[PDB]
């Protein structure tokens, strides 16, 4: 698994694979590894399919409820301090869940990483699974604040296709998401046998 | 792997099955335990493949150095000393479980060799991960001196409840009928499984692969 | 003590335009030593709905009639049947309910959606779900899957038709991957079950395999 | 390894910690914050295990925070820097031990400045000067030759300097920016970052 | 598992008058990818294959120990050797380290230096041989490469047709295992020519 | 595994079960556990099958050997020291608990007990073998000094039956033997022939 | 319980024309000796049901006294409603695997056997709560020894009488004695048809060693 | 540890050894290892001390309560099922393998093996303890239906001085114990008053 | 965890390695030299455990000097590329096995240039461009993305920057200096060296 | 133990401590760990006190018997790989030991650290022992290249001074050497308490 994310200034853009893997045998080419909170919130997930899908479902439930009680949406950084006082309370317990918090609320476009482990730091670039480590080279060696939307789209697909080539448990298809003002949107899904014909 | 024989009126009738697994996947469905040691010596094998195959093939290239030099016909015994002797020097190390049964001056002998070391000389036995059904049907229908036919009958059936209640089991049923005047090897002398057949064709026409670089080098 | 036992089966799921097709072998191992030659591991749901379990057979009687009575006690505060997506979507809960003392069972659920088309959802143990257009979970799982994604989704084929999935055509192959995996697989064999779902109910079948 | 500083002169206590969140192999983070605000006056400074610190440098932020509510006054250096090894003491046998290691500095104005320094056992133990991590072996013998009870406040930032400086030369991490805060009479300073 | 730690998969496949084997191109220490070319199948003779799957420094080891005896055995007795003689020497080889073997398990693949008859086989690890009359496979995906193999292949199989099924076979196989992949070669062994090329695989 | 022996005026008596197990599994259940050394010399054997047969194999070539250069019957004594001598060479690897027991011209029928260590004691009568503690107390209560050829053969076959009733790694059949100075009597003892016991009902 | 202390063998049952036959020998065993030759491991739950049990017999009698005190309390109601042989198989299972759950199993492998509504019932549990039914079982080393004999006349014969059955029963036992270095020579029948259970025994079977001598 | 009880006509014969070993070490040699449930009901004690001891006492207080409850004699059978109660119950942790034993005029003189697991079975004669291994054979052989109260209280005597004699944790003195319809005739038999049996000499 | 880095061009081959010598937690130099001169025209670059390293890397040097000393000739890149993986793969199994990962880098004047990579369990690779040790994963990638083939020399040593300056910014580990060889038909020219 | 070494503009200053700990139990207060090889060379000690003692022994007899086959003296690189190559073959054995070789040879003033893990690295300061840490940050800090004679004697001095202060395993006397171009002398050996007093 490989998942990314970093703000720019129009968002932020969240790009990750579609592989699942049961050892050495490839489950599945066409996992959903981007969870859609809500309309302005998105979240990540990388490690353990079960673990990272039931707490991110549990954590949408809460954002739904708390914004019935409050009539407004919940923040990026009160959802993700919900996620990570979930998590902790298992602590040792073998939970492997390793998500990426982004939206876009009062304070602008959001991005903060939260695990199992106990983490919750908010950053401008994160990069999380196995194939993180590869993401993050080509990811920094391009990325800018200044980004032009079509540039960050490239950047973000580039970055997880050099990961996938690498990483053996990464593959598939690149799906990419966009944070906007508006909301976030499916900008794109390209396979990556595809991607390769392109660059090279 | 169910390998068994038995000790009829005239000679020794050995049989065994033909699957071959590596773990819990059938790797071979055509593979022969019924290992040749002499003219008159015939060897079955269970446990350890390797250690099986590179076990009696020694013994068989002594035995037949043995019989070149002496001139006569190998004993059962000598082939029962020679395996026991190098299977209790490697300490189990060889897992090399067989079914020694052959026919010389002395009569017919069937010998049951373990890993370890260990031989035991019975009327009929049986070996490998199926043993204990092969057992069953030997110890509810085994009789003292059976005609040839009767003990390939019984040996079939031995073999044929391993291969249909073990797991490890399968194929088709090899035996060897050996005696004073003959060996007849019967591969396979039953096949009580097949393959179903093919509801759709699959064949895949020339042009559905995409290749990249082809090269072509001519031959004399 | 050990909790848990492998006995063995494969259960295999297919998706269509209007219909559903869940199959797997009736053959109960344990060790190398077999149970018994009859035990289908298709279960019926609803009346569209049907589940396939494989792994504990312990684990699979036990989730098999807590699945059962759930559908029930949701009928009774809903007046309707659970739907395709709401029972997979329950069973992920009940699944992850035992987290940390998990059942070893490989769940595919095969029925038809709201629209009337063939719906496929696979699970992982702890309750990890997808739907997909076609899966195999069991013994025989790797070797079936790799022939599902060449015969079913035209994977690595250059030039072809890309023709629609047919009952009749899905029939066929669903009978020939399993005599494939019959024929490799030692835990799979006796007999095959296959369980077609459409719109009129659901059909069973029954296919003899090899018995060594 | 993370790493904390800290260093009280005659009437201000300087502090200091690395910004750096790491997983694994990776600096996720360069400009990461491990100090915490208890009070005007009060800086703690946490360092150890993933979700250990946040988690309880955090409940005893909120409670020292609730004392000032309802008294009117805050609470002071020593009763805060007992208060907190108190709480981690009572966790060490229980069933959630908080495995962390820090610093608590603060100002009062009739003790003056303040130091503190617990371990993850909980042993409370003040110090003129203290550091914690695995920079603290290369760097608490610099201290030990130049400090001196009379420092001045802009000696002592030269005299950290040093301590960093011998961070970039010698140990196999990687942290290049630094926290620098002061408390004093004023209050809590916010100093520039020591960068490299 | 040591026999996973570099991964790869190798196929042999016999047709009416020729034979067929395959091989990963991906050479990798765990889940990381070195190079994507690294050679698994080595020439034993003009019509003489073997494919080497498994630990990648016993792949070159076993391969060039191999080149070692058999350059030997046609100098001593000048003569091609014959595909059942080389299994025999694998094997022999094979077991020779019986107690702390090389991890690889080899496939043959060759017709006959005198009447060009298909020849398969496969060892394990310690040498056990293994001929059959359709397909061998040998590698990480051992698993898939059978599935695809028992419903694919066909007897009396013409070149064309032969390179098709192996082709399909190895594609979707490493298609569905991650540590194997990276691009697949096949080399198809006639009477008068050797057909090789690469096919166009995924490359994640 | 049970064996025994027992030793009279004219030589001694041995017997011992006949089943070889493995696990709970029998492999052999007419097992000949009576091997013959020499002429006069018998050895039961217990504990591991492969152990004590390449011993006893050991031992028959070198008492043969020594027997031909010697020009003369082996004395019993000396068959127990070799068999001694790699039982304790060897204590780590082998797993053999051997009884000899014959009879030879310069002391007539004795029985040596060889245990698991190697050391090697003479004894009036043995028993050893894992089915040997269900009958210390029976053998202790019931051997008389004075037995005859005919009485040994009796108190021997009844004790091994008891043993073979408790023991679940004993059973079969019971093989018998007498040696004299004549030579040996060989016999076995089948199903109704094995003394039997009642069992306290209710 | 975690180490089981005394324990039977196998238990043998197959189905015939109009009912279920049952054996299983009477032996208690303590390790590798055995300790108790007269007890009984076959039990009769009510006028349709019987239930066999290998494996320890500390908790064979645990749940020999638990069904049979349910057995009373729904006799008690009189309301022409009893448990046919295949309730008590599920409730068995369920209470097997209820124990395994909290890692504190009934070390038992049971065998139901029973006869309602003109029809034979044959169950098998075992300590994990893997629970199926099938024409003949075999438990313990009865699965490996007698299920092969008990399968191969099945498959010829499937429908047997009552005859055929208990004879058929009776080559298992006798192979049992051979090869099962736990098992004894005393066993116990037990058949239920529509007159009830009828527990027979203490029997024997003939053994034979003509290849002691060969 | 050597425990034994038989029954005939009356009542029930009980018997004993009196060791208490730690290890190689013999903290006691004069330990009373037969327990008085009730005026008729006693039971021998093996495994471990501090756990028969518990077992014994809650049982003791349970069935004197029970018995004046019920303003009747208590059974033999209700003492053996108050002692498989707590022994299947914590039979994990309790470490005991009771053999009760008693008369009642219901049933008269009963004798109930409980041993470790917490499994419960009547029988005519029962053995328990370290020691009774070596005994299984002799009390095999040796026991015949009708014998009398003499007769069994001889043939425990010689039980359990066969198994003391073999046994490392047996030894001591023999405490015996018949019980009847009158009362219990409690008797210990020391040093020379143990049945002896030759040792065979050569 | 010690960094090599190679990258083959056109008619030339270019290396790089840090210059650390680590102790447990400080670094005891920062100008250590990774690089073993076999020939005129080879590098062998060898990290790992403590003394195997020198230990193998010297002994393949000798040999390999010895070769040209009694033939006249040198051995290739190729065949000194196989040399060396023979004897790694001889003390495998042997009692004394070398934990050394290695890079070979040389120029054949009929072969051009070449670059080789090898791991500890002695498994022979040639590529365009290989890295070694924990910095690798971080850096493999950007390569992938910008090397080609036809890079000039110039441009080698930006894209060598580039992924140098990722380590900087992503790596845990201190690694401020490196050394930059190139090797073409000329021989080995000394590159200056890449500090931060 | 705490031993420190570095080779300013006027030869190499070696200083070492003097305590020696079997366990928590203070064995000794006036242990060597200073060897002298000959007149131009000179070892340290670290670790394993018999280890150290004994193959530093066996360094300098076989310094000795180069010195009479080739009729001159042995260079600071030849003797420590020597050294280097001797403990090479009980590696993994559980030799521990950690010693510098000082010396003035062809090539000027040289400093080798060779330790029983098998490295043996050139350098101008460096420092090995339980208080090694905290001599590197005084050390560092008052180092010159430039250094006067009286200058890095004080440095030395401190250095080893600050290390017992901290370092539980390190106390005693520093002694102190300084090797020359006509050889090492003997500088001082002062007390820790008296150093006290001095700085302080």
């Amino acid at each position: 698994t490989t998942t990314l994310a970093f703000k720019f200034l129009h968002g932020v853009i969240v790009a990750a694979d579609s592989r699942a893997t049961a050892g050495a045998y490839i489950a599945s080419q066409t996992v959903k590894k981007v969870i859609e909170i809500n309309p302005y919130l998105l979240g990540t997930m990388a490690g353990g399919a079960a673990d990272c899908s039931f707490w991110e479902r549990l954590l949408a439930r809460q954002c739904r409820i708390y914004e019935l009680r409050n009539k407004e949406r919940i923040s990026v950084a009160a959802a993700s301090k919900l996620l990570a006082n979930m998590v902790y309370q298992y602590k040792g317990m073998g939970l492997s869940m390793g998500t990426m918090i982004c939206g876009w609320d009062k304070r602008g476009p959001g991005l903060y990483y939260v695990d199992s482990e106990g983490n919750r730091i908010s950053g401008t670039a994160f990069s999380v699974g196995s194939g993180s480590v590869y993401a993050y080279g080509v990811m920094d060696r391009g990325y800018s604040y200044d980004l032009k939307v079509e540039e960050a789209y490239d950047l973000a697909r580039r970055a997880i296709y050099q990961a996938t080539y690498r990483d053996a448990y990464s593959g598939g298809a690149v799906n990419l998401y966009h944070v906007r003002e508006d909301g976030w949107i499916r900008v794109s899904s390209d396979n990556v046998a595809d991607l390769h014909d392109k660059y090279s | 792997t169910t390998i068994a024989g038995v000790v009829y009126k005239d000679g020794i009738v050995l049989g065994a099955d033909t699957r071959a697994t590596e773990g819990m996947v059938v790797a071979d469905k055509n593979c022969s335990k019924i290992h040749f040691i002499s003219p008159n010596i015939y060897c079955c094998g269970a446990g350890t493949a390797a250690d099986t195959d590179m076990t009696t093939q020694l013994i068989s290239s002594n035995l037949e150095l043995h019989s070149l030099t002496t001139g006569r016909l190998p004993r059962v015994v000598t082939a029962n000393r020679m395996l026991k002797q190098m299977l209790f020097r490697y300490q189990g190390y060889i897992g090399a479980a067989l079914v020694l049964g052959g026919v010389d001056v002395t009569g017919p002998h069937l010998y049951s060799i373990y890993p370890h070391g260990s031989t035991d000389k019975l009327p009929y036995v049986t070996m490998g991960s199926g043993s204990l059904a092969a057992m069953a049907v030997f110890e509810d229908k085994f009789r003292p001196d059976m005609e040839e036919e009767e003990a390939k009958k019984l040996v079939s059936e031995a073999i044929a409840a391993g291969i249909f209640n073990d797991l490890g089991s399968g194929s088709n049923i090899d035996l060897c009928v050996i005696s004073k005047s003959k060996l007849d090897f019967l591969r396979p002398f039953s096949v009580p499984n097949k393959k179903g057949t093919r509801l759709g064709r699959y064949r895949c026409e020339k042009g559905t692969t995409a290749v990249l670089t082809e090269k072509v080098t001519p031959l004399e | 003590f050990s909790p848990y036992a492998f006995n063995g089966g494969t259960v295999l799921a297919i998706a269509g335009e209007d219909f559903s097709i869940v199959a797997s072998d009736t053959r109960l191992s344990e060790g190398f030593s077999i149970h018994t030659r009859d035990s289908p591991k298709c279960y019926k749901l609803t009346d569209k709905t049907v589940i396939g379990c494989s792994g504990f057979h312990g684990d699979c009687l036990t989730l098999t009639k807590i699945i059962e009575a759930r559908l029930k006690m949701y009928k009774h505060s809903n007046n309707k049947a659970m739907t395709t997506g709401a029972i997979a979507a329950m069973l992920s809960t009940i699944l992850y309910s035992r987290r940390f003392f998990p059942y070893y069972v490989y769940n595919i659920i095969g029925g038809l959606d709201e629209e009337g088309k063939g719906a496929v959802y696979s699970f992982d143990p702890v309750g990890s779900y997808q739907r997909d257009s076609f899966k195999a979970g069991g013994s025989a799982s790797a070797m079936l899957q790799p022939l599902l994604d060449n015969q079913v989704g035209f994977k690595n084929m250059q030039n072809v038709e890309h023709v629609p999935l047919t009952l009749d055509r899905a029939m066929r192959l669903v009978k020939d991957v399993f005599i494939s995996a019959a024929e490799r697989d030692v835990y799979t064999g006796d007999a095959l079950r296959i369980c077609i779902v459409t719109k009129e109910g659901i059909r069973e079948e029954t296919v003899p395999l090899r018995k060594d | 390894m993370e790493y904390l500083i800290g260093i009280q002169g005659p009437d201000y206590v300087l502090v200091a910690s690395d910004r750096v969140a790491a997983s694994n192999i990776v600096q996720m983070k360069d400009d990461h914050d491990k100090m915490f605000k208890m009070s005007e006056k009060i800086l703690l400074l946490c360092v150890g295990e993933a979700g250990d610190t946040v988690q309880f440098a955090e409940y005893i932020q909120k409670n020292v925070q609730l004392y000032k509510m309802r008294n009117g006054y805050e609470l002071s250096p020593t009763a805060a820097a007992n208060f907190t090894r108190r709480n981690l003491a009572d966790c060490l046998r229980s069933r959630t031990p908080y495995h962390v290691n820090l610093l608590l500095a603060g100002y009062d104005e009739h003790e003056g400045p303040a130091l503190y320094y617990m371990d993850y056992l909980a042993a409370l133990a003040k110090a003129p000067f203290a550091a914690h991590g695995y920079g603290a072996f290369l760097t608490l013998s610099i201290l030990d030759r130049y400090y001196t009870p009379t420092i001045s406040r802009e000696r002592a930032v030269e005299l950290l300097r040093k301590c960093l400086e011998e961070l970039q030369k010698r140990f196999i991490l990687n942290l290049p920016t630094f926290s620098v805060r002061v408390i004093d009479k004023d209050g809590i300073h916010n100093l520039e970052n020591i960068a490299f | 598992s040591i026999m996973s730690y570099n991964g790869g998969a190798v196929m042999a496949m016999k047709g009416k008058n020729c034979v067929a084997i395959a091989a990963d191109r991906r050479f990798g220490i765990q889940a990381q990818m070195v190079t994507t070319d690294f050679q698994k199948i080595f020439p034993m003779g003009d019509r003489l294959y073997i494919g080497l799957a498994g630990l990648a420094t016993d792949v070159q080891t076993v391969a060039q120990r191999l080149k070692f005896r058999l350059n030997l055995y046609e100098l001593k007795e000048g003569r091609q050797i014959k595909p059942y003689t080389l299994m025999s020497m694998v094997a022999n080889l094979l077991y020779e380290k019986r107690f702390g073997p090389y991890y690889t398990e080899p496939v043959i693949a060759g017709l006959d230096p005198k009447t060009f008859k298909p020849f398969i086989c496969s060892l394990d690890l310690i040498g056990c041989p293994m001929v059959t009359d359709d397909f061998v496979v040998s590698g990480t995906c051992s698993e898939q490469m059978y599935g695809m193999c028992e419903s694919l292949w066909e007897p009396n199989m013409d070149p064309e047709h032969l390179f098709e099924t192996i082709s399909q076979a190895m594609l979707n196989a490493v298609d569905r295992d991650a540590v194997s992949g990276m691009g697949v070669i096949v080399h198809v062994i006639e009477k008068d020519k050797i057909t090789t090329r690469t096919l166009k695989a995924r490359m994640d | 595994t049970t064996i025994m022996a027992v030793q009279f005026n004219g030589g001694v008596v041995l017997g011992a079960d006949s089943r070889t197990t493995t696990g709970s599994y029998i492999a052999n259940r007419v097992t000949d556990k009576l091997t013959p050394i020499h002429d006069h010399i018998f050895c039961c054997r217990s504990g591991s099958a492969a152990d004590t047969q390449a011993v006893a194999d050991a031992v028959t070539y070198q008492l043969g050997f020594h027997s031909i250069e010697l020009n003369e019957p082996p004395l019993v004594h000396t068959a127990a020291s070799l068999f001694k001598e790699m039982c304790y060479r060897y204590r780590e690897d082998l797993m053999a608990g051997i009884i000899i027991a014959g009879w030879d011209p310069q002391e007539g029928g004795q029985v040596y007990s060889v245990p698991m260590g190697g050391m090697m004691v003479r004894q009036s009568f043995a028993i050893g073998g894992s089915g040997s503690s269900y009958i210390y107390g029976y053998v202790d209560a019931t051997y008389r000094e004075g037995m005859t050829k005919d009485e040994c053969l009796q108190f021997t076959a009844n004790a091994l039956a008891l043993a073979m009733e408790r023991d679940g790694s004993s059973g079969g059949v019971i093989r018998l033997a007498a040696i004299q100075e004549s030579g040996v009597e060989r016999q076995v003892l089948l199903g109704d022939q094995i003394p039997k016991f009642t069992i306290a009902t209710l | 319980t975690q180490n089981p202390m005394v324990t039977g063998t196998s238990v043998l049952g197959v189905k015939f024309d109009g009912g279920v036959v049952i054996a299983a020998d009477m032996l208690g065993s303590y390790g590798s000796l055995a300790r108790f030759r007269n007890i009984s491991r076959i039990m009769r739950v009510n006028d349709s049901t019987m239930l066999g049990a290998s494996g320890d017999y500390a908790d064979f009698q645990y749940l020999k006294q638990v069904l049979g005190q349910m057995v009373i309390d729904e006799e008690l109601l009189g309301d022409g409603h009893s448990y046919s042989p295949r309730a008590i198989h599920s409730w068995l299972t369920r209470a097997m695997y209820s124990r395994r759950s909290k890692m504190n199993p009934l070390w038992n492998t049971m065998v139901i056997g029973g006869y309602a509504d003109g029809e034979s019932f044959l169950g098998y549990v075992d300590m994990l709560g893997v629970a199926y039914e099938a024409p003949s079982l075999a438990t313990g080393y009865g699965a490996y020894l007698a299920q092969p004999l008990l399968r191969e006349v099945l498959e010829k014969q499937p429908v047997l009488s009552q005859t055929e059955a208990r004879e058929l029963v009776e080559r298992c036992m006798r192979v049992l004695y051979y090869r099962d270095a736990r098992s004894y020579n005393r066993f116990q029948i037990a058949t239920v048809t529509e007159k009830g259970v009828e527990i027979e025994g203490p029997l024997s079977a003939q053994t034979n060693w003509d290849i002691a001598h060969m």
